[PDB]
């Protein structure tokens, strides 16, 4: 149950809310991401 | 030279412990201060006994006698109790998780 | 423990069981010595098979002295599994016995180093 | 011969007595063995949902 | 009348053999079951921890 | 338990109960019935201030078959204790009473639940 866990709290992560400056964060993925990987 | 080989045979297929060719000794573990209890009983060489004493795993264990396969066949007969209680305490883990 | 539940396995419809429940208790006493100051409680019957049936009791034991308490799960179990017992208990249709406790690991280790 | 006949008769019989038990043996291991061999997949499981509710 | 000694002796040590390695095969279930206990041990602490830790946050909020 | 005894408070001084034994111990024959099949015997008495003693008893109670023995500590605490019982006894002097026997956990149970 902890990558489930993992999942959930990046799920909740990405969704909202009204917290006055932490914002839902757009996921990437894959391609575009190793390349924002190596951009490190 | 064969009411020799047959006596032999009637001793090593019995509990009597006269070289029972079913000698084998299971380590039991006990928790300290109870280590200077147990102490044999009956028919035990302190030559087993210690040799057994002298390989030890770990501390805290002791040997146990297994003579033949009633013996073998209690200690699954343990083996299943704690069986259960294992399963039980895991599932009161998982139940409280 | 003090709880005192041992679980029995019957190869009998639960209807059967549940029908002569009172003689099946009456048996279970005796099979416990039958003396007065043991009663054998049913906590529960559930079906587990076509004929296949749960059937959950303690057995309450009272002192000398008026007072009453359970017989501990493990005592309890620890009669059951007598060979002498154990082959009564078949008798009456028993395939199988559980008690709820879960031993400890010196208990357990005691049970393996004395089998018997 | 009688006595000798009787004597083989019931050391044969101990002896096939003894491989009963034996294979009393062999007959209630696989099952206990199926039992034994699930409990390490299990607190491996478990083991594995504590770590998810304290990563929680 | 040997050839009944011979089928003694063989069997007696065919099923020694075996005994032998009955023996072992639950030594080594004996070593596996106090290996896990321990680990069941320490998931016994894990989750009573856990446990005090959820009520605090309880309290917390 | 067996043993019978009952210690008995007085409020009467050492020298007074001893100088009349005979007629203490027929009056505490009465209370208990005055039956023959009863017998008050003295086991001890002691000083235990100017005008305080101890007088401890038992009662050797006959059967029809000619047997004898003792009444247990606690059946003959449990008569004196009888609020009419206990009326008499105070007229005699008694200001209090003990039974040696230590309760079992379940007995003290049942007195607290049945106080009565």
């Amino acid at each position: 149950a902890l990558f489930d866990s993992l999942l959930a709290r990046n799920k909740k992560q990405a969704e909202g809310e009204t917290a006055l400056g932490e914002l839902p964060s757009l996921q990437l993925g894959l391609a575009d991401l190793r390349q924002r990987l190596r951009k490190l | 030279p064969i009411p020799e080989q047959i006596k032999l045979i009637v001793d090593k297929w019995n509990p009597n412990h006269p070289n029972c060719a079913f000698k084998t000794y299971l380590y039991n573990k006990v928790d300290e201060h109870t280590v200077p209890l147990y102490g044999p009983g009956p028919n035990e060489d302190p030559k087993e006994w210690e040799e057994a004493l002298q390989r030890k795993p770990a501390p805290n264990f002791i040997p146990v006698l297994c003579s033949g396969f009633p013996s073998i066949v209690a200690r699954l007969m343990l083996q299943r109790r704690v069986i259960t209680e294992f399963n039980n305490k895991l599932h009161q883990i998982n139940a409280s998780l | 423990d003090e709880d005192g539940l041992i679980s029995l396995i019957f190869n009998k419809k639960e209807s059967d069981i549940r029908g002569q429940q009172q003689q099946l208790v009456e048996s279970l006493h005796k099979v416990l010595g039958g003396h007065q100051t043991l009663t054998v409680n049913v906590e529960g019957v559930k079906t587990k098979a076509d004929n296949q049936t749960e059937v959950i009791i303690y057995v309450v034991e009272r002192s000398p002295n008026g007072t009453s308490r359970r017989v501990g799960a493990s005592a309890l179990f620890s009669y059951f599994e007598q060979a002498h017992i154990k082959a009564n208990m078949q008798s009456l249709g028993v395939t199988g016995a559980m008690a709820q406790t879960e031993l400890s690991p010196v208990q357990i280790k005691q049970l393996i180093q004395n089998p018997l | 011969s009688e006595a000798l006949q009787q004597e083989i008769a019931k050391i044969d019989e101990e002896i096939q007595k003894c491989i009963r038990d034996k294979e009393a043996v062999d007959a209630f291991l696989p099952a206990h063995g199926e039992q034994l061999a699930a409990i390490p997949t299990d607190v491996n499981f478990v083991t594995r949902k504590s770590e998810g509710a304290h990563n929680a | 009348m040997d050839e009944i000694i011979t089928r003694w002796a063989t069997d007696l040590a065919k099923y020694q053999k075996e005994f032998k390695e009955q023996a072992a095969k639950v030594m080594e279930w004996d070593r596996l079951l106090v290996e896990n206990g321990e680990k069941i041990q320490k998931l016994y602490t894990s989750t009573y921890e856990a446990e005090r830790a959820s009520n605090e946050i309880e309290r917390q909020l």
